[PDB]
């Protein structure tokens, strides 16, 4: 799968520029990581599930009503959050941002 | 009237130690007299320590030493900006500080090693705030430079462009010695074999001992700081000089010592004694201060360069006509008294801005890529972040510094 | 900067007695001991290792796991022994269990957060934190397993301070332990991501340098853990003191480490001569380049030949020139040229501290980054599918509440982990 080089490259850095570490927030956030901190965030980054776990996401496991609205809120439509910066943020993160408006979009 | 120097880095500090322990010596204050001109500032508290445990101790004050518990780490990015960000708030409000004291500054001497983080780094954000807040302050920046081969860290040229990238703006004239390049010096002018660090800033410390101390001592010339920048720099990068010292001549072993002012004079010019890497291949001097110390006579100057300037091997720029700065100052050079030195009654320091650098400039550049393009350590620049960003586009900047240096000669 | 020491597994326990037993010398320590110390200097930095709770007592800041009570008490009931604050130890009397697996999952489970518990309290001490030291043998349940385990969670809480990494790899010729290929490869799969910086060592390779280049014809244990605590203390207490050129961690980092693997270094003394006749009195620079460079004198088992140095540390701790240190050094890199590897233009970087280890004058703990380690995994993970795939041993494993596709996984990452250094030796 994706290859690792891409993950530690920001994990390892003692703090990411700022708007990846929002976006990583915001990530974990979709992800809905219920603590605001760095270190939950941290162990949960490298952790066996995790590798697999974001790569296929089963659709009913993830719930509408709260977790749709904050994506969804524009969150995007943030000024500087959309894909366009995100995408200069990493060749990784590229390809996330056609997921993100994707089969989520198309199903609902 | 006066300037005030502020020492960065551990290396800046230990100069910082060599500059102030020869100024010592030079003004007879002993250890205990009046109070210190300058501060140091480090991440790694255990050098800065060095100053405080070590010699020297009273002297200064522990407002003017600044230091963190806190890391240094060998490169560019925690220095300049996360680590950082921290120190620099003390910092400034020293330099402010001090500088409120004061009765019309020149403006500061910075001394920094390229050199390493808090070299680096630290030092780029510290006279990147200086350039808006003084500003009209002249701000002159010495600092060393990697040697070719020899350089310690592996980071290294991380750190350098961005330090020299980041400061080009800010800096009116700063002044490049190379470590490797000073030790020839020792090694064939005073044969040691041994030299330790403590020797190389010795060595500095006679020659910045020129520019600071006995410039702005009294003396039959008189060069400002002011000057140095004005007719020293053609251009508004931030040019950096190379400083050479004619009287190396060791203590012990040889004693020719009475050689006079036309062959002192003289022997700066040849590559060996450059304290740089440089040795000027092709490299053309667009302007040169020359300030001597010791018994001259002016004539002996005036003669001295006149025939310089005719050997024609030494070939200067079209553009100026002539571009020689004479400075003369009264008072010799003064020996530490055991170890090293010559002790010669009279010396000459000169400094200049040569095409030369292009080349060193050139080197140091590709030592960047070959990391960069594997990209190397920068995983932990980003991490610090910094951003791929900086690298690159700084890249880019001091990319226009081998076109700018290259431009400057060669053509006419 | 602090560091806190982590002893886990056996092993684990053997040499951090003994590391401990030359730190606490080198610092200066009796048992409960204070600081005696011959010269003023060693007091100042001492905190890293040690808290201040006597004003006698400086005891050591470290924390000691394992499930064999009897390693444990052995130490406790030797000679250093006492001087460890009983708080210290964090045991479990349950089975030891060779089992990478019993240490981690099933055992090792339920003591980690009372590990945890006292490692913050250590952590929390006082001024700032460098990060943790660590040994363990890849190695058994509890080097492993407990150990790999245990860094985990040091990762999660303080990711950006720093782990470096001991683990004595397991030697090639005739293996200590029959499960070896297991226990190891799973542990190392921890790591890599886990510490940021590892060094490795190699029993046999101990002996090999201790039995030729010591004229030692009877290599202990005690012995190469002895001579294995010798690299580390360079590593970390030197360049605490004081140096003209001095790196610290995060420089052994930065410059040392190019890719975020952590990658793994071998540790090498400058002084090794024997007792005895040996001693030349050539330390003088070139000979100690000569010792640490040369193949042998490698403290893990692979030689540089084979061979290319990603990157290469040398704290000195001597008074020495700068001139004679970096120019010598150029020489070697010009000299080999083949191995050392293009790219990175400068490979070695140079620490200088002024002050030797406490007895002898001059000498440079040689340490980092070769390509050459990648032959060492291969031996680990090739015995681990030979093992694997007739699954002989893993029974006990997976009795013990373990999964298939974990053994699968980790011997691949760090079987690719292999495969990512050969890129760059190439
Ligand atoms: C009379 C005299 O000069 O004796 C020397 C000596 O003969 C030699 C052979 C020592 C000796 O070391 C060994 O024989 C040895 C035994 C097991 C494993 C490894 C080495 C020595 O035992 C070791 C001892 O080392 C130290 O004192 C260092 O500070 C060292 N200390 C320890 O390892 C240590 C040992 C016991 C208890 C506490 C600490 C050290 C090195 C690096 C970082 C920190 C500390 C020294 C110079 C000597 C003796 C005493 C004979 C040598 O080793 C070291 C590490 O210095 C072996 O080759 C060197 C060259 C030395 O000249
Ligand atoms: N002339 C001279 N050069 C020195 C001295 N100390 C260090 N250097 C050189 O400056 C560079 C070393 O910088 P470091 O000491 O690693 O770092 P630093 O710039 O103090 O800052 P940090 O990286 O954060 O520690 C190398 O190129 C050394 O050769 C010194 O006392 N005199
Ligand atoms: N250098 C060294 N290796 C050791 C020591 N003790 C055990 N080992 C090595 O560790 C491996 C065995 O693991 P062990 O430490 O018993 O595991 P554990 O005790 O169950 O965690 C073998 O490769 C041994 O050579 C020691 O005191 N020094
Ligand atoms: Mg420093």
């Amino acid at each position: 799968t994706i290859k690792k080089k891409h993950l530690d490259e920001i994990k390892s850095l003692p703090k990411p520029p700022t708007p990846v570490k929002l976006a990583m927030e915001a990530v974990c956030l979709m992800l809905g990581g219920k603590k605001l901190e760095w270190a939950d965030i941290r162990k949960k980054i490298m952790e066996p599930n995790f590798i697999t776990s974001i790569i296929n996401y089963d659709t009913k496991k993830m719930m509408t009503p709260k977790i749709r609205e904050a994506i969804t809120k524009g969150y995007l439509e943030d000024p500087g959050f959309d894909y366009e910066t995100v995408n200069r943020a990493s060749k990784a993160c590229g390809p996330l941002v056609k997921w993100a408006t994707a089969q989520t979009y198309y199903s609902e | 009237r006066e300037c005030i120097s502020i020492h960065v880095g551990q290396a800046g500090v230990q100069i910082g130690n060599a500059c102030w322990e020869l100024y010592c010596l030079e003004h007879g204050i002993q250890p205990d007299g009046h109070v210190p001109r300058a501060v140091f500032v480090d991440l790694e508290p255990t050098v800065i320590d060095e100053v405080r445990t070590g010699t020297y101790r009273q002297l200064f004050h522990p407002e003017q030493l600044i230091t963190g518990k806190e890391d240094a780490a060998n490169n560019y990015a925690r220095g300049h900006y996360t680590i950082g960000k921290e120190i620099i708030d003390l910092v400034l409000d020293r330099i402010r500080k001090l500088a409120d004291q004061c009765t019309g500054l020149q403006g500061f001497s910075v001394f920094h090693s390229f050199g390493g983080g808090t070299g680096s780094g630290f030092t780029s954000l510290l006279m990147e705030r200086l350039s808006v807040d003084y500003g009209k302050k002249s701000k002159l920046e010495f600092s060393i430079y990697p040697a070719p081969q020899v350089s310690t860290a592996v980071v290294e040229p991380y750190n350098s462009i961005l330090t020299t990238h980041t400061t080009l703006e800010h800096s009116d004239c700063a002044f490049m010695v190379d470590n490797e390049a000073i030790y020839d010096i020792c090694r064939r002018n005073l044969d040691i074999e041994r030299p330790t660090y403590t020797n190389l800033n010795r060595l500095i410390g006679q020659i910045v001992s020129s520019i600071t101390a006995s410039l702005r001592f009294d003396g039959a010339l008189n060069v400002d700081l002011t000057e140095f920048q004005t007719n020293l720099v053609p251009y508004p990068r931030g040019h950096f000089p190379l400083a050479t010292y004619a009287p190396v001549i060791s203590a012990e072993k040889a004693y020719h010592e009475q050689l006079s002012v036309a062959e002192i004079t003289n022997a700066c010019f040849e590559p060996a004694n450059q304290m740089v890497k440089c040795d000027p291949r092709h490299g053309k001097y667009m302007a040169c201060c020359l300030l001597y110390r010791g018994d001259v006579v002016p004539k002996d100057v005036n003669a001295a360069i006149a025939t310089i300037k005719t050997k024609r091997t030494i070939q200067f720029v079209d553009w100026c006509p002539t571009g020689f700065k004479v400075g003369i100052n009264y008072e010799p050079p003064t020996v530490v008294p055991g170890g090293d030195l010559a002790k010669v009654q009279r010396a000459v320091c000169m400094l200049s801005n040569t095409t030369a650098i292009a080349e060193a400039w050139a080197r140091l550049d590709h030592k960047f890529d070959l990391m960069y393009a594997k990209r190397a350590f920068v995983h932990w620049y980003v991490g610090e972040g910094m951003e791929e960003g900086e690298f690159s586009e700084a890249r880019e900047d001091m990319a226009a510094l081998e076109k700018d240096y290259e431009e400057v000669g060669v053509d006419s | 900067r602090e560091i806190v020491h982590i002893q886990a597994g056996q092993c684990g326990n053997q040499i951090g007695a003994k590391f401990w037993e030359v730190i606490s010398d080198e610092h200066g320590i009796d048992p409960t001991g204070s600081y005696h110390g011959d010269s003023d200097l060693q007091l100042e930095r001492i905190n890293v290792y040690y808290n201040e709770a006597a004003g006698n007592k400086y005891v050591p800041r470290a924390i000691l796991v394992d499930l064999e009570p009897g390693t444990m008490d052995s130490v406790r009931s030797g000679p250093f022994g006492q001087i460890f604050r009983p708080d210290n130890f964090v045991f479990g009397q349950s089975g030891a269990g060779n089992n990478w697996a019993k240490g981690h999952y099933t055992e090792g489970a339920e003591l980690v957060d009372s590990v945890l518990d006292v490692v913050r309290k250590e952590s929390e001490s006082c001024d700032c934190l460098q990060g943790f030291q660590l040994t363990h043998s890849l190695g058994g349940g509890t080097g492993s397993g407990m150990g790999t385990l245990l860094i985990s969670k040091i990762r999660e809480e303080y990711p950006d301070r720093i782990m470096n990494t001991f683990s004595v790899v397991p030697s090639p010729k005739v293996s200590d332990t029959v499960v070896e290929p297991y226990n190891a490869t799973l542990s190392v799969h921890q790591l890599v991501e886990n510490t940021d910086e590892t060094y490795c060592i190699d029993n046999e390779a101990l002996y090999d340098i201790c039995f030729r280049t010591l004229k030692l014809t009877t290599p202990t244990y005690g012995d190469l853990n002895h001579l294995v605590s010798a690299t580390m203390s360079g590593v970390t207490t030197c360049l605490r003191f004081p140096g003209q050129l001095n790196a610290d961690l995060r420089k052994l980092a930065v410059n040392m480490v190019p890719f975020p693997r952590l990658h793994f270094f071998m540790p090498g003394f400058a002084p090794l001569t024997s007792r005895g006749s040996q001693q030349y009195r050539a330390l003088t620079v070139p000979e100690l380049t000569q010792q640490m460079f040369d193949a042998k004198n490698m403290m893990a088992a692979c030689d540089p030949r084979h061979g290319r140095y990603l990157t290469v540390a040398a704290v000195f701790r001597g008074r020495m020139s700068m001139k004679e240190v970096d120019e010598q050094m150029l020489n070697v890199q010009n000299k080999n040229s083949s191995y050392f590897v293009e790219w990175i233009p400068n490979n070695v970087k140079t620490a200088v501290c002024d002050i030797p280890p406490r007895g002898l004058k001059m000498s440079a703990t040689f340490i980092g980054n070769s390509t050459a380690i990648q032959e060492l995994f291969k031996r680990i993970s090739e015995q681990f599918t030979a093992m694997f795939r007739r699954k002989a041993f893993l029974h006990w494993y997976t009795g013990e509440g373990m999964d298939e596709m974990e053994f699968t996984e980790a011997e691949s990452n760090m079987n690719d982990l292999v495969s990512e250094y050969q890129q760059y030796q190439d």
